[PDB]
């Protein structure tokens, strides 16, 4: 009964790991979408600080396009 | 539940009550961008695409309101 006081904290900080990795996935995810509004012919800005924010994804970071920007060219490299 | 044609006749109000680096005018600011490099690159290729779709779009809501796209952008007006 101290074993499970451990996991009641354990799960704790692994839930807030899966929470600051959800977000930047969130955050790639809404940048796609953004990026494929404005191919298909919609005039909606596609820069970081225009993107949408709801808790989900919090704040855009400039390393957050780099990061897409390196993964759309790895995805449509391997093709 | 509005006629197609009213929801211009406020989205253009958003877009001319809307200070200079708002997100109203900075999503508009791209059709812009897109009708000024189109029309540059047709100054310099020498053809103009088949598929000018931001060069058309300004100039619909050019027609729809022209004291804006005037005022705002002073150079697709012209």
């Amino acid at each position: 009964e101290q074993v499970q006081n451990q996991m009641n904290a354990w799960t704790k900080a692994q839930a807030k790991a899966l929470d600051d990795s959800m977000k930047s996935m969130n955050k790639l995810d809404v940048i796609d979408k953004q990026f494929q509004k404005r191919i298909n012919g919609e005039w909606v800005s596609t820069d970081f600080k225009d993107m949408p924010v709801n808790e989900n994804t919090g704040e855009f970071k400039h390393s957050d396009m780099v990061n897409y920007a390196n993964k759309k060219l790895a995805e449509i490299d391997s093709m | 539940d509005i006629p197609d044609g009213a929801k211009d006749a406020m989205k253009l109000k958003y877009l001319q009550a809307d200070s200079k680096d708002g997100a109203f005018r900075t999503a508009i600011g791209t059709m812009v961008t897109d009708a000024g490099q189109e029309w540059s690159a047709a100054v310099i290729n020498g053809k103009l695409p088949e598929r000018t779709p931001a060069m058309d779009a300004l100039r619909r809501i050019r027609n729809a309101d022209p004291q804006l796209i005037a005022a705002l952008y002073p150079d697709q007006a012209e």
